[PDB]
DNA sequence: TCGTGCTGAGTGATATCTGCTTTGGGTGGGTGGGTGGGTTGAGGCAAT
DNA sequence: GCAGATATCACTCAGCACGA
């Protein structure tokens, strides 16, 4: 009853959305878009199966690209230290196996068996990859079915099986060279090709722009972290409160309104027109991406119907990457 | 004796499966084969085993299930039909445009890509294998290669046909190997003599072998499939068990062009890394292209959003649920899926259409024109393999009507399919001339 | 069990058999046979290993046929009819048809007292673009010849062709097992997809056709085998 | 005695051995006193064991109950002792003509169990015993050849208040910085700034345990890139000697997997295990790399995570775990050309990606200019081989005490000017937050040297002074 | 008050008996010998 | 021919009741 009272008090506040955005990743300094993306990824989206029997994905993938020395890995470490189910992996260390189902001979047995991997232990959870670029091409294509189909099919030695890995993958990548090139396009900066980029729900490029005021603020904050230890960090919501509130929201299953459907169609048309006669950055996935983001945003406010405002906010989040 | 293991899905997240040994006595032997989902009702017995006591160090007893009945895992089988149903299929086949309904009723949740639907339906229905005095063998399977831009509803269609097909095996390019595609050797615990397992291709004989991310497979694995594509048999030599296995299955492959996108200017040769032989072996090559158009994108967005809203989890009691499910199914499909699943099996089982008499000169003229216009550089020569594919697709199309007479309409439609498949694969510069020359057929 | 009777998706089952006295050396591998015998069990929970005790062998394998063949040879267009029977279902390629006929019949053996015996067998190379029925020709050649082996170059390896040195598991002694050519001795071997075959296997085939006696005599044993093919 | 000089004459006599531990079995329980219980009267008695034989009773010792052969052994109530078997390999020096070194088995009981680890040099005193070997399990028959082994009775693995009073005296010395910088590398001549930078790496920054986030580690990374003939490798070896843990990995002699960790299997246990690579083996020490430029970028990508997160995560072939690699990195590089050309910028002369050079806390540049006096003095210094410095034995204790006890805490005066210093560094323009964190770490490390619990303005001033004058103040 | 011949009882030594292999695997070897048998397949890592 | 686990038979000893 007391926890329920606290939960309803949490919901009652009309500034919940920005409060959660501020609370996420308290150690890092003022990265609102990335924190919003992490929150929406944590909430997730509704997964559905049509009358067909084919499954529509309901998870969200986010890739944060930035120059070295920026606050990329801090977000990943926070997610690993906060999410219910999650694992941490490195691009160079990870291989095709381990990141997927592996076939190893049974202990005290002559028969082969399937050993879980990073994408299996993180079922219904968030998986973190620190250096996406450093991963080999052979290993990169390993996570192609798990990203969209959400299933892993292996036909190795007498082990014909079709496993399921319904995991959300969050990764951090460096540019092709040393620093992000403003002139070159996103695909130009990253060695990742069209399919992988299309699979990813969002892209958050972080630029270490130079400014006196924000430089002073960042220096003061980072020095305060080392001087005052933890008391210098004051999230609006404690970790336990945040993990309770997130748990509450995930039970809701929002639905779409008619005007919201028409508005979403209009925004997809706008995105396709903007990309312009092929579309390298926008595919049919992006429509489902907007749907998932809108559903997650509706979950964040604890409502069971998506108003056009949530769709507009999701479009703003998606358009930012371009 | 068989080894029963827990279903991978039922196992909690990332836990080891648990296995037992089941003993089948008289009247139950050879009732199941590896790779089946079964339900076993029997007596759970135990007995003293000295080896277990010596190993573990405690008085533990071995346990095994003495089977009393084995069943496969609505009813018993959807593919099975009754005499009453066989009368319904004949009535439906009498429909003037049944073929169009079958094509439309296939993957309705996907809006566009009608050429994909036609090709995949033809592959599912299959052809009629032919033998001539034991001297000439003609394959009846139809192979379809899917190629196009990243987001085009490619893998989902393969997943759908996996469910629809009677005996289907799904393998991904990355997660596959030749040993798992041909066979694996085991040691029999009783006779201690090496036996031989079945492979992915073998398990899908007289069915379909779906391959996703085909371009990602290694060269050796891609050679392992050359034999099954044309020879329709796999040869094995391991542990002195030299023998030949039967593999007569159709292959549907999906891949994305080399470099991540299809450059319409360049030909299909450079676009995909597959070698000329395998490319030739494919019958229908439905190249997919993702362009930008206002009206098409509006329609696609409307359909996708309607599909998403229609399938929301929120949107006798069992009979009412079935009735609403049927309402939606008829909403997107002119023919119910359940009827189509049995229709495919019945057509593949009981009907073997044959060519009685038909004006050869039509297809001969089409072949001559194809060769005349294919001499242009950058176009693969039109070998007789295209003429064979025309006949195979004609037989499959006639199978749709459950008619043992291949009429003219089916042959012209097959000509259209093959001509369009060839035309789309070529470059733009040659595409203009090819489209100009071919008007009656397309 | 016969390939036809094998149910779909299952595997051929084997059965051990025993013969004594005048029923030995009556069959060779690859011959269809009909067996009359006793289905008995010999001890090797409380199970027994089945086997068959042979009592009669009737394999599907005079002067009248000699007269018929002699009359056939008297036909004035024997060459043309034989070239017609070669791949009746494949159009054109008459020169390849005649060459395949010559290969099927082969050349007379030559032996010299000194030791230099010339080769008599014939080999042919078909090198054309896809969609030309080369594989169909090879299949027909395999079927027609009394002894033939159809092998895919990429499907097999150095062990498949020529010969490979292995070890007997039961006795643990190094022994030699022949390849496709050894199994094709005295017959014809139809190799398909010469290109995909590895270079080491290609040079092995080079030696095998050069001497027709695969020389693998080392590694615990010094045995050699003939590969006249 | 030598492992190759033990004869039958020396059986059952006290000998002294020295060797290298190769492998030790887990703890083995050895019975000391047996426990018997009568099945009839439930009477319990304890009997001793002599020469590995149980003095079992024929019948119950009670008078009223005398049922014969009714006594049973209660396995879980007998007293037990500790036993362990070790394999000792003779030192490589003793090998006469380069053959496989011999090995001798050892037995240790009670306290000496788990006293020597694998791969350690020990000196063991024990009895050179001999024991028969049974020909087969099911007979008393014995082989004529006896097994030889050693019964160990002693093992030796080869701060006082007075020292603390002595150490506290040095700290009062005004020229402590120069004394330590001159004693760390006595031989190297006129490299005071390089020595100072090297010294501050040994002390290290300050450790912080930090919930609501992640741990912050005060480890300093130094790069020594310059002209060839200058003393770079010499300093690398000198520091390698001082540090308690460290691996002298080189360029093109190490692999990506070799540095982090190698997946293998244990034959004895038949289980999947993983070994420790060069970086992991240096946990808490200072890693040393000689030829950084002559290293494929595939392996260098491993160091990205070590210098940033102080951890390595591996996920492959069913092993998903993270190994701590809390170590300092000290690498050296040589110019692309035969020498360093001042004209072109730094990013061109030394190779390495520009971003990587920013990760390093300090990046020195030592060049061998030509002069009529510097060369003269250097020649006079390197020829004498054919200004006092502290003995190394005391210096190691000094650094260990400082690293263990002291824990500086930043002050407000430090922050007030650290913000200024960082913003000024960024204003003149490469300069990123990593430079500010490096300044923090260096200021904390220097305070450790003087044994202070508060970082003062002077220490941070020295840190910033060192940073500007490393790359060099053109 | 007591001395000794008869009896049941229980070990001691000795008679027959089974067993004398046993076993999968390279820190058990090949001067123990193949009529005692051993017939993978995926994944990781150095070389390049 | 050799060692080990097992069961067989024969011999001798402490108790008992009676008679001296
Ligand atoms: N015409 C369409 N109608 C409906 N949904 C479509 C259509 N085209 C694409 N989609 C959607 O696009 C998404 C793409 O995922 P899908 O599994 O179908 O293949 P993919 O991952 O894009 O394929 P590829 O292997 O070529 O990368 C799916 O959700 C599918 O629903
Ligand atoms: N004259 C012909 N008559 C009949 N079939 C022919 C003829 N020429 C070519 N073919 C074709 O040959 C095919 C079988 O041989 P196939 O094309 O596989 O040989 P191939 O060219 O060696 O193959 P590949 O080069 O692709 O490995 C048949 O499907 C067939 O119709
Ligand atoms: N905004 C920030 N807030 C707190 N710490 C920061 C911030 N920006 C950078 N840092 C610090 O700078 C260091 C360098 O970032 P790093 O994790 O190396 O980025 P990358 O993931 O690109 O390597 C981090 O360890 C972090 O503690
Ligand atoms: N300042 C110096 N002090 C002492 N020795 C020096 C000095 N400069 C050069 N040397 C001598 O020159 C040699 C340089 O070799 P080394 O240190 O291996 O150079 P690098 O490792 O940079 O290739 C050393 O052996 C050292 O004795
Ligand atoms: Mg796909
Ligand atoms: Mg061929
Ligand atoms: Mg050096
Ligand atoms: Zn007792």
């Amino acid at each position: 009853s007391d926890e329920i009272n606290e939960l309803k008090e949490m919901v009652k506040d009309e500034h919940i959305y920005d409060k959660l955005v501020r609370s996420i990743a308290p150690a890092v300094f003022g990265h609102e878009a990335v924190k919003k993306g992490i929150l929406l990824q944590m909430l997730g989206g509704v997964h559905k199966s049509t009358v067909e029997g084919i499954k529509l994905r309901g998870d969200i993938n986010i890739c944060v690209v930035g120059d070295p020395s920026t606050s990329k890995s801090q977000f990943l470490k926070y997610v690993v230290g906060f999410a219910p189910r999650s694992v941490y992996t490195s691009g160079k260390a990870s291989s095709a196996a381990g990141l997927t189902a592996a076939v190893v001979r049974d202990e005290e047995g002559g028969d082969y068996t399937i050993e879980a991997g990073a994408l299996m232990l993180a079922d219904n959870g968030i998986c973190c990859i620190d250096e996406f670029d450093k991963m080999d091409i052979s290993d990169q294509v390993a996570i192609h079915e798990a990203m969209e189909q959400q299933t892993i099919s292996i036909a190795k030695a007498g082990i014909h099986a079709t496993l399921n890995a319904r995991t959300s993958i969050l990764a951090a990548a460096n540019p092709v060279g040393g620093r992000y090139n403003r002139k070159l396009s996103l695909r130009g900066n990253l060695n990742m090709t069209a399919p992988i980029m299309s699979r990813f729900d969002l892209f958050f490029v972080i630029l270490d722009d130079c400014n006196e005021k924000i430089d002073t603020e960042l220096a003061s904050h980072i020095v305060d972290l080392h001087m005052k230890r933890d008391e210098a960090i004051e999230p609006p919501f404690s970790a336990e409160q945040l993990r309770r509130y997130i748990k509450y929201a995930r039970t809701f299953k929002p639905i779409l309104t008619k005007e919201a459907r028409s508005y979403l169609v209009e925004k997809y048309k706008e995105l396709r027109k903007d990309d312009a006669r092929s579309s390298y950055r926008i595919t049919v996935r992006q429509l489902e991406s907007m749907i998932r983001l809108s559903e997650a945003i509706a979950r964040a406010n604890c409502v069971d119907e998506i108003t056009p405002s949530f769709i507009a906010e999701a479009y703003d989040l998606l358009r930012q990457s371009i | 004796r068989v080894t029963l293991q827990e279903a991978p899905g039922t196992v909690p997240p990332g836990r080891l499966p648990r296995h037992r040994e089941v003993i089948l006595l008289a009247d139950l032997v050879d009732v199941s084969k590896p790779g089946e989902e079964v339900e076993v009702t029997g007596i759970y017995k135990n007995n003293y085993d000295g080896n277990l006591n010596a190993k573990n160090g405690f008085p533990v007893f071995a346990t095994i299930i003495e089977a009393n009945s084995i069943k496969r895992r609505e009813g018993l089988d959807v593919f099975s039909w009754t005499e009453e149903e066989e009368r319904e299929f004949r009535k439906i086949s009498r429909d003037r445009g049944i073929i169009d309904k079958i094509i439309s009723s296939m993957a309705p949740s996907i809006y566009g890509h009608r050429d994909i639907k036609t090709a995949v339906a033809c592959s599912l229905f299959g052809g009629v294998p032919k033998n001539v005095n034991g001297k000439h063998s003609i394959r009846g399977d139809i192979n379809v290669l899917l190629l196009g831009d990243p987001g085009t509803a490619k893998s989902q269609i393969l997943k759908y046909v996996e469910k629809t097909a009677h005996r289907a095996v799904f393998a991904t390019g990355q997660g596959a190997s030749a040993v798992g595609l041909t066979a694996s050797v085991r040691k029999d615990p009783i006779t201690k003599e090496w036996t031989l397992e079945g492979g992915a291709l073998v398990l899908a004989d007289k069915g379909v072998c779906l391959i996703d991310e085909f371009d990602k497979m290694n060269d050796q694995d891609r050679t392992s499939i050359h034999e099954a594509m044309e020879q329709q048999s796999i040869s094995i030599s391991k542990a002195g068990i030299v023998t030949t296995l039967q593999a007569r299955c159709s292959i549907i492959a999906a891949a994305n062009p080399n470099g991540g996108r299809y450059n319409s200017t360049l030909p299909l040769a450079q676009n995909v890394s597959l070698t000329e032989p395998i490319l030739s072996r494919f019958d229908i090559l439905c190249v997919v292209r993702d362009l930008v158009d206002e009206e098409a994108d509006e329609r696609l967005a409307t359909f996708v959003v309607d599909s998403h809203v229609r399938s929301h989890p929120e949107n006798n009691a069992r009979q009412r649920r079935l009735q609403r499910q049927r309402k939606k199914e008829e909403e997107i499909s002119p023919i119910p899926q359940e009827l189509l699943m049995k229709y495919i099996h019945y057509a593949r089982t009981k009907i073997y259409p044959k060519l009685h008499q038909m004006d050869m000169d039509k297809v001969s003229r089409v072949y001559a024109d194809l060769r005349r216009e294919s001499i242009s550089t950058g176009s693969f020569p039109i070998t007789v393999r295209h003429l064979e594919s025309i006949l195979r697709i004609a037989e499959s199309f006639a199978k749709m009507r459950l008619s043992e007479f291949v009429s003219s309409y089916d042959l012209d439609r097959a000509i259209k399919v093959v001509v369009d498949s060839f035309v789309d694969a070529q470059k733009v510069s040659v595409r203009r001339q090819l489209r100009r020359s071919f008007a009656i057929y397309t | 069990e016969i390939p036809e009777l094998v149910p779909v998706g299952e595997m051929p089952r084997n059965l051990t058999m025993t013969c004594d006295r005048y029923l030995t050396n009556k069959v060779i591998p690859g011959t269809r046979v009909t067996i009359v015998g006793i289905y008995s069990i010999y001890n090797s929970v409380a199970i027994r290993t089945p086997y068959i005790k042979i009592l009669g062998i009737q394999s599907d394998v005079t002067e009248e046929e000699e007269e018929e063949f002699l009359q056939l040879s008297r036909n004035p267009k024997l060459y043309e009819i034989l070239t017609n029977s070669i791949a009746p279902s494949i159009f054109g390629n008459e020169d390849i048809k005649k060459a395949i006929v010559c290969l099927l019949m082969g050349g007379s053996k030559k032996i010299l007292p000194d030791g230099m015996r010339l080769r008599g067998d014939i080999n042919v190379l078909l090198l054309g673009d896809p969609g030309t029925a080369k594989s169909q020709l090879l299949k027909f050649v395999e079927k027609v010849s009394p002894i033939a082996v159809y092998t895919s170059g990429k499907g097999s390896s150095a062990a498949g062709l020529t010969a490979s040195v292995q070890r007997d598991p039961m006795t643990r002694e190094f022994y030699l097992e022949g390849g496709a050519m050894v199994l094709a001795d005295g017959g014809v071997v139809c190799i398909d997809e010469f290109d995909k075959m590895r270079d080491e296997d290609r040079v092995a085939i080079h030696e095998a056709m050069e001497q027709q006696t695969i020389s693998i005599a080392k590694a615990g044993i010094t045995t050699v085998l003939n590969s006249r093919t | 005695k030598g492992m190759r000089e033990l004869n039958p004459n020396d059986i059952d006599k006290l000998i002294n051995l020295k060797g290298l531990v190769l492998r030790s079995t887990p703890v083995i329980p050895d019975m000391k006193v047996a426990f018997f219980k009568c099945n009839v009267c439930d009477h319990t008695m304890a009997v001793e064991i002599d020469r590995g034989v149980i003095q079992e009773p024929a019948r119950c010792e009670r008078i009223d109950c005398n049922e014969p052969n009714s006594m049973s052994l209660i396995h879980n109530r007998c007293s037990f002792a500790d036993k362990q078997v070790i394999k000792l390999q003779e030192t490589p020096d003793f090998v006469p003509d380069g053959q496989t070194p011999h090995s001798i088995s050892l037995c240790v009981y009670d306290e000496l169990v788990d006293s020597c680890r694998a791969g350690d040099r020990i000196e063991v005193t024990g009895t050179f015993r001999s024991i028969p070997i049974r020909a087969n399990s099911r007979q008393r028959v014995l082989k004529s050849l006896y097994k030889t082994y050693v019964d160990v009775v002693h093992v030796k693995k080869v701060i006082t208040d007075q020292d603390l009073a002595k150490i506290r005296e040095v700290a009062a010395r005004e020229d402590l910085y120069s004394l330590l910088a001159r004693s760390i590398a006595p031989s190297i001549y006129e490299l005071e700034d390089v020595k100072k930078g090297i010294l501050l790496q040994l002390f290290g920054g300050t450790n912080k345990t930090f919930t609501k986030g992640g741990r912050y580690r005060g480890d300093i990374n130094i790069l020594l890139c310059g002209d060839p003939s200058t003393s770079k490798s010499q300093i690398l070896q000198y520091v390698h000697k001082i540090t308690p843990r460290g691996v002298y990995t080189s360029g093109k002699g190490s692999s990506a997997v070799g540095l982090t960790a190698y997946i293998t299997r244990d034959v004895d246990t038949k289980q999947l295990v993983l070994e420790s690579g060069a970086l992991v083996l240096s946990d808490g020490g200072v890693c040393c790399i000689d030829e950084f430029d002559k290293m494929s970028d595939s392996t260098r990508s491993v160091l990205h995570e070590v210098m940033e997160q102080q951890t390595i995560s591996i996920a492959k072939a069913g092993i998903i775990t993270t190994l701590n690699a809390r170590s300092s990195i000290l690498a050296s590089a040589n110019p692309i050309g035969s020498r360093y050309n001042p004209n072109l910028p730094v990013t061109e002369n030394i190779d390495l990606p520009p971003p990587l050079l920013s990760r390093f806390d300090l990046v020195y540049l030592v060049l061998d200019k030509v002069d009529e006096k510097n060369d003269r003095e250097l020649a006079k210094h390197l020829t004498n081989l054919y200004d006092d410095v502290l003995p190394v034995e005391f210096l190691t204790m000094y650094i260990s005490y400082a690293k263990e006890h002291i824990h500086p805490i930043i002050t407000e005066a430090a922050k007030t000017e650290l913000v200024r210093a960082y913003v000024g560094m960024r204003k003149m323009g490469t300069a990123t937050t990593r430079q500010l964190e490096s300044m923090i770490r260096l200021a904390e490390a220097h305070a450790k040297m003087k044994l202070k619990n508060v970082v003062e303005l002077e220490d941070v001033q020295e840190a910033v002074r060192l940073i500007r004058s490393a790359i060099k103040d053109y």
